[PDB]
């Protein structure tokens, strides 16, 4: 047999080269139930691998997607992460809070777009003072039709260059970067309970599993069935790259 | 000024954008009328050597023509007595990182003349795309003060052209779209210090109004209304830019203009009425303060944009008491006459019949009646909406005869399509858009996309239409009236035309090089006289071809509707100058050669 | 071909370059004469969209007329009845690393026709400068076969016109400047395949030499000079590319071409006399043997390049008998003039009295007599030496009156000077070089710099000059002569100009947006005589305009020599077509509207 | 005082930070003088130094110039050098001399322009293999008014990649490059007695030392003198750079 896995290119969670962790977690996965995995290229980004990847029947599965997700049926879980807040070090500046004052009279903060992160920008009271410079850290391009989104790389060197005090990303999207940068930096999970002012619940840390069409059943039982066996390579490998990791409630 | 009236009415000048202070674009010229037209031929032309859109107009001056460029900002003198030879020149040093903060296309729109004092040269006032306002000499070419107005940091683009009313001289900005909170600024001419800066959001200390705003029509409103119509601290980048033409009244002492539309472009981000955005003004020009301003649309959700021309006139109303009126064209498919005075409002009509975003204007209140079936956030696909964003009108320039009393303006045919949508994501992100597309609408024809144009001579005061005529493409561009029976404008396709005045029948049509975005101007050197125009693809409908775009979609649909463009022009640039016979400098052709 | 010299009897078609045969570039129209030329203004124009040098001249076949461009090498196909509507265009996508392995700019000389048999229709041939060789459909635009022939890694690129002759196309080569090898290939037009190949320098298995070669004329060489006159193996980076033009004979079946100069530049590393290179070689169609050749320059060390045009013609000489020449103008100041069958010199004159390099070129012999003081090698500054590099011709396109027997040519007017120098190093290295300088001749002004060009009238069996005169700057482009006593030449100015045939008198004079590197065409579509012109600076003159360069010693000295080109003209690039009172298909406005 | 030496900009060997081996070399003689060292730079390459600043008193001393010249006076010479050949360890491809007939074989080489290389290249019959690529390691730009060179960071990265098999280039050009290459590359010193085909003596180890202008005779005596003082100083400058001295003998 064959598995096929519906993949974007998308750094550095999937690479051209197969070098990424989700490409790497495909193939343990692949080798372990015992069929080779193909790997079929989809112009557009990750956004869209579920509209115009599964319902034209291209490809079968995602490597990773958000949990509970009702467009299409997923697995169960295998890994959780939340946001975290990244400090450049022997500043005495330590952030475990967004309640904290400090935060106010930072120059400037990396947020990407459509993120919570953004909202607790505009519930503290700084969306306008940052505006402009989030829409220079992209060129200043960002069309109705299109999606942007800053890159990791962007992020981390501007937080490491001193050019913004604080930072705030997803767990495995920055690991390798900070891992592999120069200057030390801090990296500080985010509280999970969040309080806004309006009093909308929304968390900070979400479950991440792998999903298949929904007539498809049987699939589902293969897919994990594998990642019941294996547990401990993808374990080793997420400890390998170094990314935080909570555990499952 | 005192002195550059009296240089406006004679016929061997070009002054200003508008050719004199009431922006009418009318000559009184005979030479060339109805008899004459079919012996308009060009007599000389040059090459500016860019590849982009040109726009405005040349400037003739004491025997001498200004030419200006695109994005590098290149200006050219030349004499009318021996046009091959260049007098002098004038290449800028810039940054090449001012291309990715341009919404739309590289573009210029002018230049400004001051004749001077005893003392002081007479100086030519330009502005650069990085952000910076230069004042040359006139007869040599060097600089006297160069300063900046706008970041490029922030995103700040300048491309409107300066306007020089007495001793002072008034900049604009733009970028609204990327949130650039607009001002107005006028400085000294002589030196280059500030006099005066306006906002059009915010407190009313930034503001600067009068204390007596508004007093006539107290229902437009008053105070308090810059911060109050937004929620929070939003007004600090609601936008409100103003990129178009002026207008100035020396009996009143007043600039009128116009303000763009605000930020960002989903209406439910910023809830309120957004208040002084959409707004015409009149002005104060020694201190800047504010006389009266009037809101055209509350709220936008369409994104237009209100900066358009605005001409000056006077006529006597229905009642039979003469009165002085401006008239201003809009892109949401209503044009308005106000009251110079007080900025009372006398009528606002209709552009087209089929115009089903406005079902009428109530005058007595000034609000407008709203169709809910054909607006957006409706939260699901619209279809039909006319006119699209392009809108019925933009940054052309229009004409007016005075002895008939009509209006010569280009209108474009377009309707639109929204469609929004969100799309999840992985941890709690979700993305929000909406695709747009624009056809042709119910005169032309869809199926092979073409009939996206029309020509209309227009009365204010009854408001109906003496003629309207057919074209292929939309009239982005301005139009020109002379005194004998005759207008003249240019299109895309590459094409000059001339038309009748009385009946609209169709007189003259010669072949450029290249499509026209500006407009045509005339004037006189030795008893004969010059038509001249501009020649140059590019703006909005040419997106597609300078970048070379084949997604339907590109360009908010610009690069689907204007499809067939492509196999009826290429890019190009120059400047041509026709008269009759032909005729011209080098009739004689030992003119001009060595030794 | 069997049809093409029929299609050319017909005066409304241009089918190739040279509008036949012989290469005469001469009309039989005498609707526009010396009667009626002041009434000469211009019909319709086009851009094409890049900013370039522009050589050559459009074709004009069946009614429909062909235009190519300079790189990325466009094609353009248009109606004469609706010349604004673009019936098909192909636009060809290659490596942007072409453009660094060009010696002087991104240009190329025409194309071709071929009309076609019962089964094959007419096709287009086409060349692209990343060394490629394409085919289209004359009607529909597509493509048929497609074939490489250079290698840009090497440093080959390829910037000559196609010539088709029977059922074959003839390529050449260009890139001598870095070591490329020279050859001419032939294929066949149906399938692309191909025929033969020759080479310059090398054995004579590569050369082609027939069993007869040079068989009358024993002293200009029979064999084994390919390798011979070289020492070692320099011949395999030699030289001798072809980028001018061919001739053909159909009676005695022969082409008749020329071959570039020997590499390196400096002569102390290629000792010898380089045979087969600087030649003049006419040869075979079907079999490509050389049946003779001649050499020009034998160890060239001034840069020269035989490359330019040859002419054919029928006269008879001193002695009464009647004979079958062809002329042939080259860079070092001589014109000569051979015997097309058998290769015998007639006469050799010089195209100014200013020339001091050579004293004289003797008959019977064949060598030069050359003149020490003004060459190089001395070791130490020789002032004053022209013809310089850029020569007093160069890749125009003259032309020769059949009636008059006249040849009607452009000149150009520069002199040289000339400083070796040698710098040593650290460890045993040295760098030897040159600098160059250029500046006008004795007949201009040195300090303005002005006055470098001529246009001439010329007799060769004779030998005078009936008139000439003189220009601001070099005639760089061809001629093209009618049956009425006129001469059309473009100039550097920006200039379309008039003359007359047999006083040299000027008659008319235009303004064109740039100026011209090309020649000008003329024919008729419905008893009306149209002529049409590419504008568009470039090639070496314009350098300093293109890559805008300022430091005087750059481009051999090219840039301190036209330092005042740029106060007289811009970039540009397009055609614009003329003729009388300015009379064209949009005379009625009703053709071409919409609906 | 100040010293005042000429500079340009010849990487390795001079940077305008100041990292370059003769400023170090410049910066170690003046703290051994007593006095400052001043730098005046000249856009144009080093083979003008000579002829455009020193002889119109615009500097003092230049760093690197050849002993016995007939242009400058010459101080005592303290270093010597000769060219090398480089080649891959994995290859196995031992060239001892010019008289090696595998030379003939090795499809591509890599020499300099106006070095005794190309004088060894003509002699042995191999220049028109090797123009075309010579001419397209540079871009296809060699003008006879300026002087064009290749890098010899460029020259290393050939060789190394595998483009050119066999490289011959002076010592402390490549030296830095030499050492800190991931490729294991070696290289060897060229036998100094070489004959061409006519015979004529072409050395292949020459000395260097420091040039002062003529009239200086006072200076130059000074500098001989405190020049003295420094030997362990230049030795050490000389091993951690990795240049291959050659003891004179
Ligand atoms: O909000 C702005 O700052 C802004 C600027 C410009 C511009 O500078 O041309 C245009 C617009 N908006 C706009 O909405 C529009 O329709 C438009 C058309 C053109 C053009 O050059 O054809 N510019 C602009
Ligand atoms: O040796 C060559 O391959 C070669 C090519 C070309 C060319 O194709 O333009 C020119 C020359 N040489 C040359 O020497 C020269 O003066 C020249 C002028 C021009 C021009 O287009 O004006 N091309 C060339």
């Amino acid at each position: 047999g064959t598995l096929r896995v519906c993949a974007a290119e998308q750094p550095p969670l999937s690479m051209k080269d197969g070098s990424g962790l989700e490409n790497r977690i495909a193939t343990t996965v692949a080798e372990a139930m015992g069929r080779k995995a193909q790997f079929v290229w989809l112009g557009k980004p990750a956004i869209y691998l579920v509209r115009d990847g599964l319902e034209k029947k291209t490809c079968d599965v995602v490597i990773g997607l958000d949990a509970d997700d009702p467009r299409v049926l997923t697995s169960k879980p295998y890994y959780r992460s939340g946001y975290v807040f990244l400090t450049r070090a022997d500043k005495d500046l330590d952030i475990k809070s967004w309640s904290d004052p400090r935060l106010k009279e930072v120059s400037h903060m990396v947020v990407g777009f459509g993120t919570p992160g953004e909202a607790m920008l505009k519930d503290i009271g700084r969306y306008e003072e940052d505006m402009a410079y989030l829409y220079s850290l992209v060129n200043f391009r960002a069309p109705r039709n299109q999606y942007t989104q800053i890159d990791p790389a962007r992020m981390v060197s501007e937080v490491a260059t001193g050019k913004a005090e604080v930072g705030v990303a997803f767990g495995p999207d920055v690991a390798r970067y900070v891992r592999d940068s120069s200057t030390k930096l801090r990296m500080t999970p985010v509280p999970d309970d969040t309080q806004a002012s309006d009093g909308r619940k929304m968390p900070q840390s979400f479950d991440q599993a792998m999903g298949v069409r929904k007539d498809d059943t049987a699939l589902k039982a293969e897919i994990d069935a594998a990642l019941e066996k294996a547990k401990p390579k993808i374990e080793a490998i997420l400890k390998e790259e170094g990314v935080p990791v909570l555990p499952v409630s | 000024n005192d002195k550059l009236v009296e240089l406006s009415k004679s016929d061997d000048n070009w002054v200003m954008p508008g050719k004199n202070y009431d922006s009418n674009n009318f000559s009184d010229l005979k030479q060339i009328n109805k008899g004459n037209v079919k012996q308009l031929r060009p007599a000389w032309t040059f090459s500016t050597g860019l590849l982009n859109g040109h726009e405005g107009a040349p400037l003739v001056v004491d025997g001498k023509m200004y030419i200006h460029t695109s994005f590098p900002n290149n200006t050219f003198a030349l004499g009318l007595d021996d046009p091959g030879t260049i007098l002098w020149q004038d290449k800028p040093k810039q940054n090449p990182a001012a291309r990715a903060v341009a919404c739309c296309d590289l573009v210029n729109r002018g230049l400004a003349y001051w004749p001077g004092d005893g003392k002081t040269p007479a100086l030519i006032l330009k502005t650069q795309l990085d952000g910076n306002v230069a004042a040359l000499n006139a007869e040599t070419g060097e600089t006297v003060w160069k300063v900046e107005n706008s970041d490029i940091k922030v995103g700040s683009t300048l491309t409107i052209a300066p306007y020089v009313v007495k001793d002072k001289v008034i900049i604009g900005s733009s970028g609204a779209e990327l949130g650039v909170r607009g001002y107005l600024t006028a400085y000294d001419v002589k030196t280059g210090e500030q006099v005066w800066r306006a906002y059009a959001t915010g407190p009313d200390k930034d503001l600067l109004l009068a204390s007596d705003f508004n007093i006539k029509n107290p229902h437009y409103g008053q105070k308090g209304l810059g911060t109050g119509t937004w929620e929070g601290d939003a007004w600090k980048i609601g936008g409100g830019t103003n990129w178009g033409w002026y207008a100035y009244d020396p009996g009143t002492n007043l600039i009128y203009f116009g303000t763009g539309n605000p930020a960002p472009w989903n209406e439910t981000m910023r809830p309120g009425d957004n208040k002084w955005t959409m707004t015409i003004f009149g002005r104060d020009a020694d201190t800047g303060e504010a006389k009266f301003g009037y809101q055209k649309t509350p709220h936008d959700e369409w994104d237009y944009a209100g900066v358009n021309v605005m001409m000056l006139s006077e006529q006597k109303d229905k009642d039979g008491k003469a009165r002085k009126l401006l008239t201003h064209p809009d892109r949401n498919g209503i044009v308005y006459t106000l009251d110079r005075t007080d900025g009372a409002l006398v009528s606002a009509n209709k552009l087209d019949d089929t115009v089903n975003v406005f079902k009428s204007v109530d005058l007595k209140t000034g609000q407008p009646v709203r169709d809910p079936e054909y607006g957006t956030r409706m939260d699901h696909l619209a279809k039909d909406i006319c006119p699209s964003a392009m809108g019925y009108h933009n940054q052309g320039h229009d004409s007016y005869d005075p002895k008939r009393e009509l209006f010569f303006m280009g209108i474009n045919h377009i309707c639109m399509d929204w469609e929004p949508f969100m799309l999840p994501y992985r941890a709690g992100q979700f993305f929000v858009g909406a695709t747009l597309n624009m056809y042709p609408g119910p005169k032309g024809d869809r199926q092979n996309y073409e009939g996206l144009g029309q020509i209309k001579a227009y009365n204010a005061i009854t408001g109906d239409y003496k003629w309207e005529k057919m074209e292929r493409f939309a009239v982005w561009g301005g139009t020109m009236a002379t005194a004998g029976d005759l207008v003249f404008y240019g299109t895309l396709d590459g094409y000059l035309k001339a038309r009748d005045s009385d009946t609209g029948d169709l007189l003259w049509k010669f072949k450029i090089p290249s499509g026209a975005i500006g407009y045509p101007m005339t004037y006189t050197h030795k008893g004969t006289q010059y038509v001249a125009i501009y020649y140059g693809v590019g703006g909005w409908p040419g997106v597609g071809l300078v970048f070379d775009l084949a997604d339907p979609t590109a360009g908010l649909g610009a690069v689907g509707a204007f499809k067939k463009l492509a196999n009826y022009t290429q890019m190009g640039g120059g400047v041509v100058v026709f008269s009759l016979d032909g005729k011209g400098p080098y009739d004689d052709p030992n003119v001009g050669e060595w030794k």
